[PDB]
DNA sequence: CCCCCCCCCCACCCCCCCCCCCCCCCCCCCCCC
DNA sequence: GGGGGGGGGGGGGGGGGGGGGTTTGGGGGGGGGG
């Protein structure tokens, strides 16, 4: 099956560059290393895991940019316009520039350290003539986008109905009522299989609602001996990220006379799971998304939550004045007689 | 190869049913019961055989009974095969159902007297193809159907025939064509004619009432009969039953002809459900059930009572004021109220029931009513009666509906 | 110049964690514990310092029953051991198999090293269970997360319901379709390992292999499903449940109603779009595969039943925290002890009536019986219905009463009954059963209940000018079918008001009385006291039935002295009626019928 | 009964054979041992039973290949001890036993020299228009009866 | 206490699969050294 | 007398084709009003 291409107003090699750029250079100056190169210092020791990037951030850095007379290609409007990807970008230069860990770990805890390593160790013994990974596998964080404050489109909280399909792609804000919560669930970011008959294990990633699971080995190891073996999942092996959805309505005053109150799916996944709960009024950030069902069904990535909602010392100041019994008593309800 | 355990087993039961030797009340002219059985089988000419299972455990150190209780699916072709040369030595009439062409004779080995029932909720799967006795009430009783026993096909392109085709769960058809001038894989007609069935019923049973251990739901248990035992069980009946655990496979998951496959875990890897992975249910294959909870000629009546019981019925009707003796046996719980003690009697032995030439009919039943005092020993004569009459039922004013009353 | 079996992921030695799991499994102290843990200053020789699961291994082998449950935090106890607590938190699959290995070896080594007559056969034959426990915090249902997902974990919660057991394949058995051979294959993962060609080389032809399915092998499994307890959620939103698989004979090891923990490895699967396809759906199926449950003598007994005062000292400790009413608690107490039965109907029950007003303690009364008895129900009458009490309606499901089928129905509010929920309750009280018919369910619905009804005069007060039958506006005959019947009143007396008060305010001072030696006791009674009548007593049952009879009374009178009797000769073990047991039942009767 | 107790006796073995051959534990149960070789490499296996014996283990691997080697294959007579399972018998009723047994007896007592006598005389002659099955059930009737006497007067010395 | 109400319960593409064909390997037989 | 080469059988792989994947009425139970 032949396919058209066309030229468009775009290069990820350039903006990637610019990405990294920006993540070993800004820090929040007007406040007065880079706070991305720091917080992923943090990331090392593994004592964070959710990665947040500020559209504000990049905002800032755009104009120190220009004030130094340099185009910064508006890396904003970008990851306004075709945010999915730029999650892929994001990663990958965290990926190639994250320091290494100061506080120690006891590192051969991790299974995939030790998985690892003797794939390693096992293609250090193939590499004497005698990727290593998919890189999701080993990204332990969560990267999460959020929107520009007041100063654009992203900071704009738009109500369900106004959730349109040309905004597919774009980092939206959304607000509304949270009319169910679904319980958690892992979902498989990369399938580990183990091989029975040489013990190569072999990695599939998986990028949709469903996938077909591997059946025989498709290693060197296996291939070269023409050996047909086969595989079979782990689970502990298998890097699993936590999935959760949540149904997310329009507010009862916002409903256009007659119609019904419009709603939409909001999938929530990492560190940001179990962030909202039924009832809940909340203006979220994500990527307005659509999903196979020509109609496609329809989501939103969620990235950015706002919910709209000592004293031991303090007692003494109601203690000390005296007569607290009868003065309390009368506090209730002061406006009935 | 041969199952030489097997081969001996059957000996050791073939040996068994000609000689097993055992008499009461009697000199020691030994019944040899089960010789006996066949040839009162042969005189009836019936199919089937009643075993009881102490029989077995007393004789020849117990080896037998003990390998019959644990592996009973393995070891009952090779107890027909005993049965089946052990009528021909004693019964060879019995081989057919006995010119046109008598089918041979299918033989159903009823055992029954088992050492301990197990209930619904002792159910263990390591107690699968083993013999066992089970008891609960019967739920429903399922429409009595021909299941293919055993089955006979005609290939498509050539009118060879294949036979005593062996069938599991699946309607199952032969592989390869017998003639090798046959090209044939999977293409058939059943000849019905010489096709073998049995008679087949599923019933369903759930754990007894007084055994649920708090009032709860009950457990419930799917149960085969077939042959001879079928339609015996009822609704609501509570039964004893004796046969084999077994699983049963989805047969749809299996692969089935004229149906899809079905669309907690399964097995898969085997070559008949290639990516599919197959879940089994439990069932009881019972060779044998009788529950734990009218003549209208005299000769057709006596005909069935032994000898000391008509000496019993002489007794009574000798005894000529035997009328009083009825009346004081009737609910014998109860002190005094001598004329409803005599009511009741009359009440179970009845009028006649008639039709006139306008075929209307003139009642036969008898229908009293006891009046008192809450205190008095009322309820003690409706369970007197209730646990005395055949065919009586109990209930209350309150706390029951016309529907449940006549029929809903 | 060695293979090493390691376990697969972690560097960890399997014959060192064997090692290190064994000399543990032997020489281990229980002292150890209370070294580790809290408790130490109570480190007690003939208690302690036995080897503590050997004496756990012998008592198994000569019960020779599978299972060993073991606490993980004795783990941490000895030194060689205390890496192996880790390695089973992180790793439960294989420290656990290598455990059960060990135990069935040690089996073997101590009957070996003991040169016994135990069958080593036995042995060989037994599979070998660790059951651990006690693993660490019970975290909570909703906070689970990817990083459990092959970790041990330890839930609190409810048991909503259970499927019926289930069968799972362990070893299949093909059987040749050519010549008849038969092999056996354990199932690996699920799945079965299907001979290609049959084995025997002298017959090798291929695809000849069937499956004959009841000669194969199968261990048992059940599925449950857990609730998060609505005790412990954040009460604006839904508790959440989880399904857990449990197997082999820790199947019904719980029913629906139990609050239980579950500790067990979590566990995480696929689930398949279609099934006619391999395709599998991204976000897993999650359960836990349980390893162990918890739910939520006689010396003692006999040391009790010598005392001189144990009929007050029985009576007091049913509720020492109410007013001593001791007629009432003396009345409760033979209630609780219950007669004897007799299969030819009647039946061993004893039923109260508490009349007297509404402003009284007697709903406490019920309150405490409840609690003390081992399968009781509370509820009240008013607005009662004939069928909600008892059973509704597709199934029939059992009420209140019939829930109550061998112990004490607390019933308040009994006046306010109407007569057809009544009706119901004669057929109770006269053959403790339910003879239900209705649109296609007909059953005699066996519930033999103790019943304690708590009643009142009608209106706001009992008029003492009248008898209890003209105050409580019940029938006299059903006031007939219960044993006793009772006056307590509200009417004002200094002596009696300082006393109660004295009594009710001493519950603030202080720091046989508890109910747990109560129940205890009872419960012994129960099972060991099963008092026949003597002659003695038969003299005066038939003596004082003639006495009220013309004070005017009927043999259900005569009935529950029989059975009061019995239940007075449960106390001091005593197991024979006699004069004076049939004295207090007919005595105390005297107080009731006088009406 | 005494011999199947006996039989039952003998396939019990095999059964506490598979038994220690078997998981304490449900088949979903399987973790994964690792077969590190003497070597800096590792294999994979998911027996529970072999995770505590190595044995089990790579004999398990072995047991894992799909691929055979392919084995290459190998009428006017009845099948007889020439053709048939080498575990083969008939299983008597005790009295065709005794009338079988009684019968080849006379027969041996009686008819064997003779008979063999007049038939091989007769084969002397014709040798090489002998059909295959005439030589081959010849051969056998030979050899039957022979081994039969030479079993009977080990048996008993009357004979 | 009796009757009526009302509530419940029920009746077009992609994957798996199978069939057909072609090639390659392995064994047996014959010739050559 | 053993090893190579030629010829025929048998098995495995690969490709191609095909089929499958909520309203309305009635009875009976249960509860409330006159
Ligand atoms: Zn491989
Ligand atoms: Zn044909
Ligand atoms: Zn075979």
């Amino acid at each position: 099956a032949a396919l058209p291409s066309i030229q468009l107003p775009v290069d990820y090699n350039n903006l990637f560059n610019e990405i990294t750029d920006f993540l070993v250079t800004f820090k929040q100056d007007t406040l007065s290393g880079p706070k991305y190169m720091a917080m992923l210092q943090k990331v090392a020791n593994r004592e964070l895991n959710s990665v947040i990037i500020d559209l504000d951030d990049i905002l800032q850095y755009q104009n120190e940019k220009f004030l130094q007379g340099t185009q910064a290609d508006d890396l904003v409007s970008a990851i306004q316009q075709n945010a999915n990807h730029f999650t892929e970008l994001f990663c990958r230069a965290i990926d190639n520039n994250m320091p290494l860990p100061t506080k120690e770990i006891d590192y051969k805890d991790d299974v995939l350290d030790v998985i690892l390593n003797q794939r390693r160790l096992r293609n250090e013994r193939m590499l004497s003539d005698r990727e290593l990974f998919p890189p999701n596998l080993t990204r332990r964080y969560f990267l999460y986008f959020k929107p520009l404050s007041q100063n654009a489109i992203s900071s704009k909280p738009l109500s369900v109905r106004q959730i349109k399909g040309d905004f597919l792609g774009q980092l939206i804000t959304v607000r509304g009522i949270i009319t169910r919560v679904s319980d958690v669930k892992p979902a498989v970011e990369v399938i580990a299989y183990t091989c029975d008959q040489c013990g190569y294990e072999v990695f599939q990633e998986v990028n949709s609602r469903t996938f077909t699971p591997l059946s025989e080995c498709t290693s060197e190891e296996c291939s070269q001996n023409q050996t047909k073996g086969q595989l079979f999942m782990s689970t502990r092996a298998s890097k699993f990220s936590a999935f959760q959805e949540c149904k997310i309505q329009e507010l009862s005053q916002q409903v256009p006379v007659g119609h019904i109150p419009r709603s939409l799916n909001i999938h929530v996944n990492g560190t940001l799971v179990r962030s909202l709960s039924p009832g809940d009024i909340v203006d979220v950030t994500g990527i307005f998304l659509p999903a196979p069902y020509l109609l496609t069904e329809t989501y939103l990535e969620a990235q950015f939550v706002r919910q709209h909602k000592d004293v031991e010392e303090r007692v003494m100041e109601l203690i000390t004045s005296g007569d607290v019994y009868n003065r309390l008593a009368k506090s209730i309800a002061p406006e009935i007689y | 190869v041969d199952d030489v355990t097997g081969e001996k087993v059957r000996e050791a039961f073939e040996q068994f049913l000609e000689d097993f030797s055992v008499q009461s009340t009697d000199t020691g002219e030994v019944e040899k019961v089960y010789r006996a059985q066949i040839e009162f089988m042969k005189i009836y000419d019936l199919n089937t055989i009643y075993i009881d299972y102490q029989h077995l455990s007393m004789r020849e150190n117990g080896a037998l009974a003990m390998a019959i209780s644990e592996q009973y699916y393995r070891f009952l072709p090779f107890l027909q095969k005993g049965l089946r040369r052990v009528v021909r030595k004693y019964a060879p009439e019995l081989l057919n159902t006995s010119s046109p062409e008598q089918t041979e004779r299918v033989f159903q080995i009823s055992f029954f007297n088992l050492p301990t029932v197990h209930r619904i909720r002792d159910i263990r799967s390591e107690k699968i193809g083993s013999l066992l006795s089970i008891s609960g009430t019967v739920t429903r009783t399922s429409e009595v159907r021909p299941e293919l026993y055993k089955a006979s096909f005609t290939c498509d392109m050539c009118r060879a025939i294949v036979d005593n085709v062996e069938q599991s769960f699946k309607y199952t058809e032969p592989t390869f064509c017998p003639n090798p001038s046959c090209e044939n894989r999977a293409f058939w007609t059943l000849n019905v004619t010489r096709s073998r069935f049995l008679d087949w019923q599923k019933v369903r049973i759930q754990e007894n009432a007084n055994e649920i251990p708090t009032g709860s739901m009950p457990r419930t248990l799917d149960v085969i009969l077939r042959g001879d035992s079928v339609e015996r069980a009822k609704p609501g009946d509570r039964c004893k039953f004796t046969g084999v655990e077994i699983v049963v496979p989805d047969v749809t998951q299996l692969g089935l002809p004229g149906v899809k496959p079905s669309s907690n875990s399964g097995v898969t890897g085997l070559r008949s459900l290639g990516v599919r992975d197959l879940t089994y249910k439990i069932s009881f294959l019972a060779c044998h059930v009788i529950s734990i909870g009218n003549e209208r000629d005299q000769e057709v009546f006596l005909n069935s009572l032994s000898s000391d019981e008509i000496n019993e019925l002489k007794e009574m009707v000798k005894d000529e004021h035997i009328y009083d003796k009825l009346v004081r046996s009737i609910a014998p719980a109860v002190f005094g109220h001598e004329a409803v003690k005599k009511g009741i009697l009359l009440q179970m032995l009845g009028g006649v029931h008639k039709s006139t030439v306008e075929g209307i009919k003139l009642r036969g039943d008898i229908n009293i009513c006891v009046v008192g005092d809450p205190s008095t020993s009322k309820s003690q004569f409706l369970k007197y009666v209730v646990g005395f009459a055949p065919r009586s039922v109990y209930t209350s004013g309150k706390a029951s509906s016309a529907a449940g009353l006549t029929a809903a | 110049s060695e293979p090493l079996r390691i376990i697969w992921g972690t560097n960890v030695s399997i014959q060192e964690c064997t090692t290190n799991f064994r000399n543990f499994l032997m020489s281990f102290k229980y002292k150890f514990r209370k070294i580790l843990d809290e408790r130490e200053e109570f480190i007690n020789n003939t208690t302690d310092e036995e080897l503590y699961y050997i004496k756990q291994l012998n008592e198994m082998r000569e019960l020779g029953t599978s299972n060993l449950n073991l606490d993980a935090r004795n783990l941490l106890a000895y030194k060689q051991t205390e890496d192996l607590y880790h390695q089973l938190l992180n790793y439960p699959q294989e420290v656990i198999s290598i455990m059960d290995q060990t135990i069935k070896d040690c089996m073997v080594s101590l009957i070996v090293d003991n040169n016994l007559d135990y069958d080593l056969d036995e042995i060989e034959t037994k599979f070998y269970k660790v059951r651990p426990y006690n693993v660490g915090s019970c975290k909570g249902m909703r906070e689970l997360n990817p990083n459990d997902i092959d970790k041990l974990i330890n839930l609190k919660g409810l048991v909503l319901r259970s499927t019926p057991v289930i069968p799972d394949m362990k070893v299949a058995f093909f059987k040749c379709n050519v010549c008849d051979h038969t092999m056996a294959v354990e199932i690996d993962r699920g799945v079965i390992q299907e001979p290609a060609r049959c084995e025997r080389i002298d017959c090798n032809e291929p695809n000849s292999m069937s499956l004959i399915h009841n000669r194969c092998s199968f261990a048992d499994k059940q599925v449950i499903k857990l609730q998060e307890t609505p005790d412990f959620v954040p009460d604006g939103q839904t508790p959440h449940s989880i399904s857990l698989c449990v197997y082999d004979e820790l199947v019904d090891s719980c029913r629906a109603g139990d609050r239980i923990e579950v500790t067990g490895t979590f566990r995480s699967i696929p689930i398949r779009a279609n099934s006619r396809q391999r395709v599998l759906k991204s976000l897993y199926k999650t359960y836990v595969d349980v390893v162990h449950v918890k739910k939520v003598d006689l010396a003692k007994i006999r040391e009790v039943a010598a005392r001189e005062d144990l009929y007050s000292l029985l009576a007091r400790s049913i509720a020492p925290s109410i007013y001593e009413l001791e007629d009432v608690k003396k009345g409760i107490l033979l209630q609780l002890f219950g007669g004897t039965n007799k299969t030819f109907r009647y039946r061993g029950d004893i039923n109260i009536l508490l009349c007297g007003d509404p402003s009284t303690s007697k709903s406490q009364i019920l309150q405490y019986v409840h609690k003390i008895t081992p399968r009781g129900v509370y509820t009240s009458g008013k607005g009662s219905s004939a069928v909600g009490l008892t059973a509704y309606i597709l199934v029939l499901e059992s009420g209140a009463l019939v829930l109550s089928d061998g112990g004490v129905c607390c019933i308040d509010e009994f006046d306010k009954m109407s007569d057809s929920t009544r009706s119901v309750l004669h057929e109770v009280m006269e053959q403790q059963t339910i003879s239900i018919a209705k649109a296609g369910i007909i059953t005699t619905l066996n519930a033999r209940s103790s019943i304690l009804a708590s009643a009142n005069p009608i209106g706001s007060r009992y008029n003492p000018n009248l008898p209890v039958t003209e105050n409580i506006d019940l029938p006299p005959p059903l006031l007939s079918r219960f044993d006793l019947v009772y006056l307590v009143l509200d009417k004002v007396d200094e002596k009696n008001d300082r006393e109660l008060a004295k009594h009710l305010t001493n519950l603030y001072l202080e720091d046989v009385l508890p109910v747990e030696f109560l129940t205890m006791y009872i419960s012994y009674a129960k099972e060991h006291i099963h008092p026949i009548i003597t002659e003695a007593a038969k003299t005066e049952l038939v003596r004082a039935y003639v006495g009220m009879r013309k004070m005017t009374a009927t043999t259900r009178q005569l009935e529950s002295m029989i059975r009061l009797a019995e239940a007075h000769a449960k106390m001091k073990l005593k197991n024979v009626v006699e004069l004076e047991d049939v004295q207090e039942a007919v005595r105390l009767i005297r107080s009731a019928i006088k009406d | 009964g005494f011999e199947l107790s006996k039989l039952l006796q003998k396939e019990h073995q095999m059964r506490k054979n598979v038994i220690k051959h078997t998981s304490a534990r449900h088949s979903r149960f399987g973790g994964l041992l690792s077969i590190q070789t003497p070597d800096k490499t590792r294999l994979t296996v998911s027996g529970s039973q072999a995770l505590v014996d190595e044995k089990i283990a790579l004999q398990k691997l072995d047991d894992s290949k799909k691929w055979n080697k392919r084995i290459i294959k190998k009428e006017g007579l009845p099948n007889s001890l020439l053709n048939s399972q080498t575990g083969k018998a008939i299983f008597f009723t005790e009295s065709n036993g005794k009338h079988f047994k009684e019968f080849i007896n006379n027969f041996i007592d009686s008819g064997f020299n003779i008979l063999l006598h007049s038939v091989t005389n007769y084969f002397t002659t014709e040798q090489d228009r002998m059909v295959t099955l005439e030589q081959v059930e010849y051969l056998l009737f030979f050899a039957w009866f022979v081994k039969y006497q030479l079993l009977r007067s080990k048996i008993d010395n009357s004979a």
